[PDB]
């Protein structure tokens, strides 16, 4: 009865032009046809957009989406959009009163912290290959930055289109 | 001696008692935070307004509730309602 | 706060 | 009338029978010692036992359960159990050689994110305290946790983090 897609965690929020989220929000939508929040500027509306981190898909896959993009799909796990709203809203009011010291290491952290999400849409290595196709094979991706429990089957053709160089080592590995 | 409000500026549902002197953010530094890990497994369950008084900066600014700004009159209860819909 | 118990 | 979840499946072992629950936490470990100090010098099997992350809980509170514990706690998210069980045997069937230069690369690149998780259970930075104290007279802290974003700070009990953080909170109150 239907297919519903339900959230993981919520990777992060910021402020995007409107209808800039969804399936042209994944960095390789992103990088294949450009960014529709791209432009955005204050110069028009606003729009509170949550990252998402979807359960059974890589972080690759990962799109922006607004609260009301989330009920028009029914995805399910919203409990879990309350409890990140609270917790920011919290954070955004303790940013207010931060010591000078305090507001540096928090800078500091969540750089670092941006920089490793960033690593898991990146092929760390190839590990597998199925031998359907429909010229493009499957592959088994492990993840930099993740264990490799998190290593999972990707589209040939989009898996090829940046990380080619990881897909031929893998062959040379024979 | 009526204070008097000049904005709100936050909302949220915290901690009964989590309001007033206590929660100035240099009394929570120095004291803690009387609103601490709160969720609804409990009421303490309070609708409370982050204001900014008349005549005092930003650190000065206080968690207060209806009855908490009724029963010390002060000033600007338009605002009050004004707010409760926006 | 809790802990395991 | 609570109940727990499993939020995410960290690591696997064969450990002692019945070292399992609230004994296996790191802290309940460093207080009374390892229910599976000696463990596999010998022993009769184990027991293949599952790291827990759990729903509302930091990384301390990881606990170490049998498939047994689980179904008896009547914890949800069991499914979790199941994915974890499938995806450690597809993981271990691509072993089928692999080249001792990808089994080379599998077990360095399981060690970094080891002590990734590691670091998941000390704090790296108290950032505010309660009001109230406990009977005790210690207040519950709200820490940040090392290799995580501040989405991840968590309220704790004041006496827990002490007995292994108290260094942390001298440099909280140092700071005012």
């Amino acid at each position: 009865e239907e297919e519903f897609e339900t959230i993981e965690r919520f990777m992060d929020c910021r402020i995007g032009r409107k209808g800039a989220t969804g399936a042209t929000t994944t960095i390789y939508a992103v990088e294949a046809d450009g960014d529709p929040n791209a432009g955005f500027e204050k110069k028009e509306p606003g729009e509170i957009q949550y990252l998402i981190k979807w359960k059974g898909w890589s972080h690759i896959h990962n799109t922006w989406e607004t609260e009301e993009t989330l009920k028009q799909q029914n995805v399910r796990g919203m409990k879990k959009l309350d409890n990140y709203k609270k917790k920011d809203q919290e954070t955004k009011r303790w940013l207010k009163n931060a010591s000078p010291e305090d507001v540096e290491y928090y800078n500091c952290q969540q750089e670092l912290t941006d920089d490793l999400h960033k690593q898991y849409q990146i092929v760390g290595r190839i590990i597998a290959h199925s031998n359907q196709k429909s010229g493009y094979p499957d592959y088994y991706c492990k993840w930099q930055g993740l264990p490799y429990s998190e290593c999972s089957w990707e589209d040939g053709a989009l898996i090829s289109k940046k990380f080619q160089a990881m897909i031929d080592e893998y062959f040379s590995r024979k | 001696e009526f204070e008097t409000i000049e904005r709100f500026m936050d909302c949220r549902i915290g901690r009964k008692g989590a309001t007033g002197a206590t929660t100035t953010i240099y009394a929570v530094e120095a004291d803690g935070d009387p609103n601490a890990g709160f969720e609804k497994n409990k009421e303490p369950g309070e609708i409370q307004y982050l204001i900014k008084w008349k005549g005092w900066s930003h650190i000065h600014n206080t968690w207060e509730t209806e009855e908490t700004l009724k029963q010390q009159n002060v000033r600007g209860m338009k605002k009050l309602d004004n707010y409760k819909k926006k | 706060a809790r802990t395991k118990q």
